[PDB]
């Protein structure tokens, strides 16, 4: 469940426990400087026996530790206010209008909006005269028949803007 | 235009071909599509999920359709209009779910049990009834101005 | 009087003017607000007037006109009521929701959909309004479905966020549960009593109230967040901030127990009724103050607490003391205005964190907040003898010293030390600790608007309690006769509460690192209630809906019996007659069969 | 030290402890290779189809034009009436059916005969 | 591990080209739009009171069974404005 | 109440609380400079800094990222990212 | 009534004999000025119905619905472009002539002497809707949709002639002013009971009831925008209005013989309830939410107090302009994008803004608002029902819940919470959508105001 690779690592399954008991142990310890304490207690937990080099016992211990992680999980963590699930989550997506849009203006707002309107269709243009061609050309010629990434290499050669950009660069600020 | 072909007649029989007609029109692996099977509850030859999918595939994958848990190329579920955030919390419990709601029934029927004793068990104090003085409010209960005047009254104690 | 009557129905109609003008504006205004909250305070300066002509003279006034279906036997019209509560309740609201009105000039500062938002928020005003004063129950009603409907969209005012959305359907489906309770009570009163009209009901008042009574019990726990239908109250606390405030303050959280205020001569009698109402409102109390503890959302902690008073008050019901209860909502009403509009000040003003981990320390960051908070918090339970005195501890006076269920008093004892000891909690983590919130800081509250909200209500805070106590004529024989341990008894619980909160701060400065003993899980995961509710019941409709609905009733097997049937049943009489093979001496046999079967089988001659 | 969190329909079982994240052999990763490229040639045809400056209409899903043909036409065919579909059918149609029919049988009798009595509560109800 | 250096590439090209957006997004030519073209109180406190005693008197109470009182209260020791009669007052307190 | 960023700033900030941490130095504190090239670190107390990072600026980093961040400058590049504070 | 009827007939050559972009603007204008003349019909008084002739005769049943069948003509003769725009002349003339006859045997309808001519109207009624979804049904099974409407409504209308000429030639004559004075009670034999299930039976084909409903879902996913809102509204209310007058005679029985409608009404307007919260095709939930309603209609009728029967044209007039509004919104969210389901278009409080006060006016006019006209009908049905039992009112607070429900659910599943942002082909929002849904809504509102009129016979 990742967009480059198919499996983590064992390090990074570790390192996702860690970070994700680095999180729970927040929440569950307030004060602040026996969390401090806390951490470093962990910290040496991990410590203990981190440097061994056998693959059975490590995944079995690890497995182990994911069960007295289960256990020693809190019930409500503390989420920052801009996480999924959190407090915000597109706080502010009432003002998150798409840009496809504000082609659909009535021309005396664009009256309004000379300089913002001209720039805009110079960007247009940008898009539309670097597209086909090349890009394409990297899209259907530079990898092989199975992509097996959901990556893509830049316009690394000569010319034009990295591919696909459009919709990735041009969105929305997410904070009006 | 829309093909024939990926409309979905007929079940699973014969496995080479209906396994591999799936694959191609599922965008699948051939032993992750999964019939059901059919046992005359209509359902064609749909694939079979792992069912809960939306407390599953977690947030920071950032796919194509954000409050849909899309990709825009899936086996949707048979049953997703349940499944939706908004809808049903299919969500890894803190605890269990025998010991939640075994503890739960367990704390209703103490409470309507001490409910019950209390029901039986009234509060009271050592404070007499209180002493109307017109025979228990009359004319100002019931009323009855010539029907049934009663002598009834209190001694001073 | 035509002062009066005028007085009262231009506080009526003063809330009518801004939604037509702002629809008849068509044009770009800017001081839209400003135009909402002096129209406001024009409501109230002209409703401050009658309350003190009533205690003046007393005439308890009807009006009512514009009448339609006079059809059968009864006719109903716009018809409402100026009387005691209903008329001293009026100007609460409107000075809260002026309070409200300035703490949404600053809190939705930055976000340019205020005019649909103040449109909204007048129109709940007007419908809540229209609630509170009627007599008619069609009235009551309109009102009660009006502010349901105005609570969903205060809820989902902010479009996206699932939470959103998912909170409103949920508090919109209980007040549905409520409504079921509400016509049932109707539909007595309209089939018994020939009309749902308070004067003909408390006229004629009927030995027989169990009926109409459960459908008040239904409806008060539809409206007041009850046990088994609290779980939209935190739920509805995710909503905006003063939405919340002004959403379970004094609006829309108190109409249920209104409802049974205003029934007072049908619930006289009926003690098997008013044994339910205090063993539920005590079963809330006490799951409610339970559940309070161990949580760690400001929002859904004053929920929890505002939760708690209502089930003191649905407690005030039950023993026959409607006026401690509809006192309890003015101050009550006054206090958590208060306290939301300060909690949300800070929130505010400190990026959105809400949250009580990272919280601490705001002792000496804003002044003027932190005596707001502890103002309120020193309020709650009633430090004597405060405003929050009166109310509470005339509440439990009343209580102690009546026919009580002897399991109640307990869960009033236990719950009270409850909300002392998260009111101790919730003033040492918002203030006392160790600042913990990042750096790159946002400490201010200058704002003349917001000083002068706060202002005016923690002044609201320290008198009108007293003075609204006073001068009221005492409907109730007031006991005032207690022995030892039975009026101290409220000072001893909050000071026992105080004591163990003190001791659960001095066990929480220190390193133990304690273990969950499950019955933090039970506490902190909401009493297990929306968990197993919310994953059991939207599981079974939507289950039964696909299996026996959709592919087991309707479609395919009424499409099974009623086309199928009848479609193979002639396109096989079709295939068998008419594929006859075109032969000759098929057709001339067949032509003898009938000739000999129509004479020697079935005769037609004889 | 702990009860290994069993799992049930309505409450899921975490991404921890599957434990089929533990034994993976190269025949599994060579199936998470194959399905991580199925999603990468989806997403690709995807965003060329999605970024052209000149489309103007919508993406048409062709996944979710089958999957609302399946749920709404392609119900009725394949049906077979199996004997254990038919009775739980009976009994989820007209089981309730006949149990409401019971009961208004009941309250209808016995509210008819009382007022046949003539012992109603009838002081006055008008509004029937 | 870390990035491969394609990545690096795009990602900052994408910095160019997105820096470039949210600053042309910032628009500021002195002037983003353009239009082309006592007794405020005194109104809104009177008129509905006026309008509204102007409706209670005539015509509503002509209409004969509309708004009415809760009675006021008499005491032993009031009289009537109107008719004018006091009531003879209680007797007799004592040992209070 | 959104006070705007800027790109000196944050890069101050970050460096700022990178050299409040122990195992590193004052001496050569290079915002282009790696951490597994020059620093020898761990990679667990990389993912430490970056828990410094987001408990600095109140926003998860997912895993896909936490990977392949390596240096500060693209550190202040992702945040960059996230809050989008380009004028 | 017959200076109601015959400027309808001058209307249908008014389509011809106009020209090229002119055929449009006078058939729109002219209907309009019919919505004014019978607007004028509204005389009638006390003791009696208004009855002039032989030929016709109104009553306060037939009256609202009749004013609300011209009104809603001119709506949809607006309503039903955009589809047909590239279409012949030709062609759009044959579709508006096919409406305006159409309106012309609703007319003939609901003005009917005796009851011979109101069959012979239903079935006039029912002919061309056929031809209407059939050529413009614009989904692949308007073949089957047509073919089940059609066998339907027949051969459940089909005994019903023979029972009236049955009651022709054992009572004299089927005008119903003789008839509300030559009834007597029919007690229980046999052929009673088969002669009340014929017709009741056929009009319970024509609501539909819950046994055979399954032709109105395919006759609303697979028709266009005019024969849907006059199928629904106009048809089923027609219906209900029918059983109306027929059901004065044959009082005797219906104790009897009522139990089992009533049975079958309320456990399908409680599965309908249940199978409408959960389905995608946003069309059908308008057709599911009809079914709901008008099963409480055939509840209303069955139960026979002035009560019910005034809450049930209440109902029956609400749910015609709700269903008709809300039918509009769905063919606006088809022109939009051309899906008809329900989780693909998401999103539009951005896009859109004052879309969205109509959608949120209509799910609450759905939703029971609480001044309304549908909540006076559903409100006066559970008084009713309640007097007839005092255990059912389980069931219709039950769908109460579930109404608001999926009302609400059909509310933020198309227009909350975010946009798809991959659409890119809406056009803003147009005048037209806002014009018609000005015409649909500020006539329900007034109504609300002063409901005196929409109240039945025996208000
Ligand atoms: C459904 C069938 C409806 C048949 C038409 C109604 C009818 O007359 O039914 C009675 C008919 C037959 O009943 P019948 O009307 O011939 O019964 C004789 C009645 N008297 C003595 C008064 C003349 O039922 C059927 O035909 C059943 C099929
Ligand atoms: C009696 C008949 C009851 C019928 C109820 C039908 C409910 C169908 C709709 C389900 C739905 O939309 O569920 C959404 C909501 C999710 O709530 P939750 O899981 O807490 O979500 C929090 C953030 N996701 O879940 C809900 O809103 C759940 C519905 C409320 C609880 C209903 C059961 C308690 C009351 C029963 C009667 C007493
Ligand atoms: C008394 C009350 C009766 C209430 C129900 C009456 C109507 C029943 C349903 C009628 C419609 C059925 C229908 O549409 O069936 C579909 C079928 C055509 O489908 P199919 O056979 O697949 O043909 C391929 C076409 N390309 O069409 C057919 O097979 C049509 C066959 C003729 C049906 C005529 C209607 C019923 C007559 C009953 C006579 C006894």
């Amino acid at each position: 469940f990742l967009p480059s690779a198919a499996y983590l690592t064992h390090q990074q399954k570790v390192l996702q426990l860690y970070k994700r008991a680095l999180r729970h142990l927040e929440s569950r310890c307030v004060h602040r400087d026996k969390y401090r304490y806390f951490a470093c207690l962990l910290r040496a937990r991990f410590d203990e026996h981190k440097n061994e080099k056998d693959m059975v016992k490590a995944t079995q211990l690890l497995r182990e530790a994911e069960k007295e992680f289960w256990h020693g999980q809190h019930p409500q963590p503390y989420i920052f206010p801009e996480s999924p699930g959190g407090t915000s989550y597109e706080r502010y997506e009432c003002y998150k209008v798409p840009e496809w849009c504000l082609d659909d203006w009535h021309p005396s707002e664009k009256a309004m909006y000379p300089d913002y309107f001209a720039k805009r269709e110079q960007w247009k243009k940008l898009r539309r005269e670097s597209w086909e061609r090349e890009v394409k050309q990297l899209q259907e010629e530079t990898p092989v028949g199975g992509p097996r990434t959901e990556a893509l290499p830049p316009a690394r050669k000569q010319g034009d803007l990295p591919p696909l950009w459009w919709h990735i660069v041009t969105r929305p600020r997410e904070r009006p | 235009s829309h093909i024939t072909k990926d409309m979905l007649p007929g079940p699973y029989p014969k496995t080479p071909e209906e396994r591999a007609a799936a694959a191609k029109k599922y965008n699948m692996r051939v032993e992750d599509y999964e019939p059901y099977p059919d046992d005359g509850m209509g359902y064609g030859d749909y694939p079979k999920l792992p069912d809960r999918s939306q407390q599953e595939r977690d947030p920071w994958y950032d796919w194509d359709h954000p409050d849909l848990r899309l990709n825009w190329g899936e086996p949707m579920h048979w049953d997703l209009d349940m499944y939706i955030r908004n809808r049903v919390d299919t969500s890894p419990t803190p605890v269990n779910w025998n010991l939640m709601c075994k503890h739960l029934f367990g704390f209703v029927a103490f409470m309507l049990f001490m409910f019950w004793v209390g029901e039986t068990y009234p509060t009271y104090q050592p404070v007499g009834p209180k002493q109307y003085p017109y025979n228990n409010l009359y004319l100002e209960r019931g009323g009855d101005p010539n029907k049934e005047p009663e002598p009834v009254v209190h001694y001073e104690i | 009087m035509n002062l009066f009557s005028s007085l009262t129905l231009v506080t009526l109609i003063l809330l009518t003017m801004p939604i037509a003008a702002i629809n008849f504006n068509t044009h770009k205004f800017t001081n839209y607000p400003l135009y909402v909250k002096t129209t406001i305070s024009c409501a109230f300066i002209t409703s401050m007037i009658p309350t003190m002509m009533f205690i003046h003279t007393g005439q308890e006034m009807i009006i009512s006109n514009w009448h339609w279906l006079t059809i059968q036997t009864l006719k109903l019209s716009l018809s409402f009521k100026m009387d005691f509560f209903s008329m001293m309740f009026v100007p609460v609201a409107l000075f809260v929701t002026w309070s409200i009105m300035e703490f949404s000039m600053w809190y939705m500062h930055s976000d340019p959909n205020i005019n649909q938002f103040f449109k909204y928020l007048l129109l709940f005003l007007i419908t809540m309004l229209i609630l509170v004063t009627a007599n008619n129950l069609f009235q009551l009603f309109i009102g009660w479905e009006g502010v349901g409907i105005m609570s969903f969209l205060l809820i989902g005012w902010w479009y996206g966020r699932t939470d959103a959305n998912t909170a409103a359907l949920q508090a919109i489906l209980y007040n549905r549960i409520g409504d079921i309770g509400f016509i049932l009570a109707m539909a007595w009163f309209l089939i018994n009593l020939n009309t749902w009209d308070l004067q003909q009901i408390f006229m004629l008042n009927p030995n027989d109230s169990n009926l109409p009574l459960m459908g008040l019990i239904l409806a008060a726990t539809g409206k007041s967040a009850q046990f088994g239908l609290h779980p939209w109250l935190p739920s509805a606390m995710e909503g905006p901030t003063p939405v919340s405030a002004l959403l379970h303050s004094s609006t829309m959280v108190v109409a249920g127990i209104f409802l049974l205020i205003r029934f007072y001569p049908l619930t006289e009698n009926n003690k098997f009724g008013q044994s339910i109402m205090l063993c539920l409102g005590a079963m809330t109390t006490l799951f409610t103050a339970m559940c309070a503890l161990t949580q760690n959302d400001i929002k859904k902690i004053i929920a929890f607490s505002t939760s708690s008073q209502l089930g003191l008050m649905m407690v005030t019901i039950g023993i026959n003391q409607p006026h401690l209860a509809f006192l309890h909502i003015c101050t009550h009403a006054f206090f958590k205005a208060m306290l939301f509009m300060c909690s949300g000040s800070i929130i505010h003003s400190l990026n959105d964190e809400q949250d009580i981990r990272k919280m601490g320390g705001l002792f000496k960051a804003m002044p003027f907040t932190t005596t707001a908070l502890i103002i309120g918090s020193l309020a709650l339970t009633g430090m004597p003898f405060l405003t929050g005195f009166y109310s509470k501890d005339l509440i439990i006076e009343s209580a102690n010293t009546s026919y009580t269920n002897a399991w109640a008093l307990l869960m009033t004892l236990v719950a009270t030390s409850f909300t002392a000891i998260y009111s101790t909690r919730i003033i040492f983590f918002a203030l006392l600790g160790q600042p913990r919130f990042p750096t790159l800081i946002n400490i201010n509250e200058n704002n003349p608007f917001l000083i002068n909200s706060i202002k005016r209500l923690l002044i609201g805070s320290l008198f009108a309690g007293f003075i609204i106590s006073n001068n009221i004529p005492p409907m109730t024989i007031p006991q005032m006769t207690m022995p030892h341990y039975l009026k101290m008894t409220a000072l001893t619980v909050t000071i026992l509460g105080f004591i163990l909160a003190l001791e659960i701060s001095n066990t929480t400065h220190y390193l133990k690192f304690n273990y969950p003993s499950n019955t933090f899980k039970f506490s902190n995961l909401l009493g297990y209630y929306p968990t197993i509710m919310h994953r059991l019941t939207p599981y079974m409709n939507l289950t039964m809906s696909q299996k026996s609905a959709s592919s087991l009733l309707d479609l395919i097997w009424l499409e099974t019996i009623l086309p199928k049937t009848i479609s193979l049943a002639q396109m096989k009489m079709s295939t068998t007659i008419t594929s006859q093979k075109g032969l000759i001496k098929l057709y001339f046999l067949s032509f003898l069969i009938t000739i000999l079967i129509s004479t020697t089988l079935l005769n037609f001659h004889e | 030290s702990f009860p290994k969190y069993e799992p049930s329909r309505l409450a899921s079982l975490p991404t921890t402890l599957d434990p089929a994240e533990y034994d993976i052999s190269s025949e599994t990763r060579k199936a998470q290779a194959e399905r991580l490229a199925i999603r990468s040639r989806l997403k690709r045809e995807y965003q060329l189809q999605y970024n052209d400056p000149s489309r103007r209409g919508v993406v048409e899903d062709p996944a979710l034009i089958r999957w609302t043909c399946a749920r709404s036409a392609n119900v009725y065919p394949n049906f077979r009436p199996n004997t254990k579909t038919s009775l739980l059918g009976a009994l989820f149609g007209i089981g309730p059916l006949i149990f409401w029919y019971y009961v208004f049988k009941t309250d209808r009798d016995r509210k008819e005969k009382l007022i046949q009595e003539g012992k109603l509560d009838r002081t006055f109800n008008i509004s029937y | 591990s870390g990035y491969t250096p394609d990545e690096k590439l795009r990602l900052q090209q994408l910095r160019e080209l997105r820096r470039r957006w949210l600053k042309d997004q910032e628009l500021s030519p002195r002037e983003p739009v353009l239009p082309p073209r006592s007794i405020f109180a005194f109104t809104h406190v009177l008129i509905p009171v006026w309008i509204i005693h102007y409706y209670l008197k005539y015509h509503v109470t002509t209409k004969p069974y509309t708004i009415v009182e809760k009675k006021p209260r008499i005491f032993p020791g009031d009289t009537i404005l109107e008719t004018g009669e006091v009531i003879p007052p209680m007797k007799e307190f004592p040992d209070q | 109440d959104a006070p705007p960023l800027t790109l000196e700033g944050i890069k101050d900030r970050v460096l700022y609380v990178l050299k409040l941490y122990d195992k590193i130095d004052p001496e050569k504190l290079s915002v282009n400079s790696h951490f597994m090239k020059d620093l020898g670190l761990d990679s667990l107390d990389q993912v430490e800094i970056i828990m410094a990072m987001e408990d600095e600026f109140g926003f998860e980093i997912p895993d896909i990222d936490a990977e392949k961040l390596m240096c500060p400058q693209e550190i202040v590049d992702y945040i960059a990212d996230k809050k989008d504070v380009y004028e | 009534m017959l200076k109601y009827i015959i400027p309808t007939m001058m209307l249908m050559p008014l389509t011809w004999l106009s020209k090229n972009s002119m055929i449009w603007i006078n058939t729109t204008l002219h209907s309009l000025l019919i919505s004014l003349t019978s607007l004028l019909l509204l005389n009638q008084f006390g003791d009696n119905s208004l009855n002039f002739s032989l030929t016709f005769f109104s009553d306060s049943l037939s009256t609202p619905l009749l004013i609300l069948t011209m009104w809603l003509l001119p709506l949809m003769l607006m309503a039903s472009q955009h589809h047909l725009s590239k279409e012949n002349l030709a062609r759009k003339k044959l579709f508006i002539s096919m409406l305006i006859l159409l309106q012309l045997f609703l007319i003939m309808t609901f003005t009917a002497t005796e009851l011979i001519f109101f069959y012979i109207m239903f079935e006039a009624t029912l002919v061309p809707t056929l031809i209407i979804i059939t050529r413009w049904g614009n989904q692949t099974e308007r073949l089957n949709a047509g073919l089940y409407f059609l066998f339907y409504t027949l051969a459940g209308s089909l005994p019903l002639l023979v029972a009236l000429i049955y009651i022709q030639n054992t009572m004299g004559s089927l005008n119903f002013l003789i008839l509300q004075y030559w009834v007597q009670p029919m007690p229980n034999s046999w052929s009673n009971t088969f002669m009340w299930l014929a017709c009741m039976m056929a009009f319970m084909v024509k609501m539909p009831l819950y046994g055979l409903h399954l032709w109105l879902p395919k006759a609303h996913v697979e028709a266009p925008i005019a024969g849907s809102m006059v199928l629904a509204a106009i048809l089923l209310k027609l219906g209900g209005y029918g059983m109306m007058r027929i059901t004065l005679l044959l009082n005797p029985i219906t104790d009897f013989m009522a139990y089992p409608f009533i049975m079958l009404s309320l456990w399908g307007m409680i599965m309908t309830s249940s199978i409408c919260l959960r389905q995608t095709d946003l069309k059908s939930l308008i057709a599911y939410s009809s079914v709901s309603h008008m099963a409480l209609v055939i509840v209303a009728i069955l139960i026979q107090t002035p009560w019910s029967y005034m809450g049930a044209t209440a109902l029956m007039i609400a749910h015609g302009l709700t269903s008709s509004m809300l039918f509009c919104l769905a063919n606006s969210n088809y022109e939009r994008v051309h899906s008809r389901t329900m989780i693909l278009a998401r999103g539009l409080q951005t896009l859109l803004p004052l879309m969205a006060a109509w959608w949120l006016l209509a799910s609450l006019t759905n939703l029971a608002l609480p001044p309304s006209i549908n909540l006076i009908g559903e409100l006066f049905v559970v008084m009713s029902t309640f007097s007839w039992s005092n255990i059912t009112i389980i069931l219709m607070g039950l769908n109460m819940v579930i109404t608001a429900l999926y009302s609400l659910y059909m509310l933020i599943t198309t227009q909350r919470g975010k946009h798809t942002h991959h659409i890119n082909n809406i056009l803003p929002s147009f005048t037209r959508e806002n014009a018609l849904m000005s015409l649909h809504m500020l006539p329900l509102l007034l109504l609300s105001l002063n409901p005196k009129i929409i109240l039945g016979p025996l208000y």
